[PDB]
């Protein structure tokens, strides 16, 4: 019974976002691994195929530039609270 | 079992955001650069396949134009002309001396123009915003 | 001329790829298998 | 045999990162810049030729 | 009068791809701006 209720929310959950997730995963193996994306229906014959690939540098590029600016939560105490009432917890 | 937490552990990160009807989208730098990207590989690869198998240009012979004199053409630079004998034994003088040439290989002004094409429009949808 | 056309249709075939001729990393098997190059005209 | 350590002395440095499906990958600066090079190279033999 | 061979010349569809790719290993070949 609860294992029917979970693995048919589980479905809902995956059906609802297929195309996205589909997308994605394609978007990933364009970017990293190839962009012959022939796997299907390929072997027949064998002909000479390039890969002069021009979009890697933006991405390294947007890369590094977010990687320069690091970014992390900054705890600050309430306006009623006292002033130094996020530095334990800002230390842990 | 009894997680200590609150809320769900798991924190995401989206590339922009976006609900287009009822389903969420979400997109990134690389969607729109795909189609561009593989015609400019297509192109390349094209233009290497005319590089490699289209044949070179050498001239036109018959095969009694050239009779004797067969070690002249081959490119060994020892003799200071070329020769072609002239009589034939039942038509009079028919072999000449000019003669044909095959054509050298070409890149089609089609194929150089839609890969600047291809070029411009992934460099230009490749963006995120000024500067 | 009807006899000979249909073995000159026959016989006008493509030579393969010179010995010196890269595959392209689209191939992705025989570029995983080492086998970088064309075998050429043999 | 008892390593004094604690941890794998062993240090790695990787090229850029990735798990693509369920592998890793890593690249360089070479892997991209070799279709190109020897395309260049093949033309510069044939015209010497 | 007479003909002359011709010279050697080297064709356009090896240039071009030459250019070509020595532009695309110049534009692939960096990691970053600067």
């Amino acid at each position: 019974n609860r294992l029917e209720s979970i693995l048919s929310r589980f479905d809902a959950d995956w059906t609802a976002s297929d195309e996205a997730r589909r997308e994605a995963k394609n978007d990933l193996f364009f970017s990293r691994v190839s962009q012959w994306d022939d796997w299907l229906s390929q072997y027949t014959t064998l002909q000479y195929r390039g890969q002069f690939d021009v979009v890697r540098p933006v991405v390294r590029k947007l890369v590094s530039e977010m990687r320069q600016n690091p970014i992390d939560v900054l705890y600050r105490p309430k306006d009623g609270a006292r002033p130094d009432a996020a530095d334990v917890l800002m230390g842990m | 079992q009894l997680i200590a937490g609150e809320h769900i552990p798991i924190v995401p990160v989206f590339g922009e955001w976006g609900f287009v009807e009822d389903k969420e989208v979400y997109e990134g730098v690389v969607r729109l650069t795909k189609d561009g990207q593989r015609l400019r590989n297509m192109i390349m690869s094209f233009n290497a396949d005319i590089v490699a198998r289209t044949p070179k240009k050498k001239p036109f012979f018959w095969p009694e134009q050239i009779a004797g004199f067969e070690h002249m053409y081959d490119g060994n630079d020892d003799y200071p002309y070329y020769l072609l004998n002239r009589t034939d034994e039942n038509s009079g003088d028919l072999p000449t001396q000019p003669l044909a040439y095959y054509e050298n290989p070409e890149v089609p002004q089609a194929n150089a123009y839609m890969l600047e094409a291809a070029t411009s429009a992934v460099k230009e949808v490749a963006t995120l915003g000024v500067d | 001329e009807l006899l000979y056309k249909q073995t000159a249709i026959s016989r006008a075939k493509r030579a393969p790829y010179p010995s010196r001729m890269p595959t392209g990393s689209g191939n992705s098997f025989a570029n995983l298998n080492e086998w970088h190059y064309f075998p050429g005209e043999q």
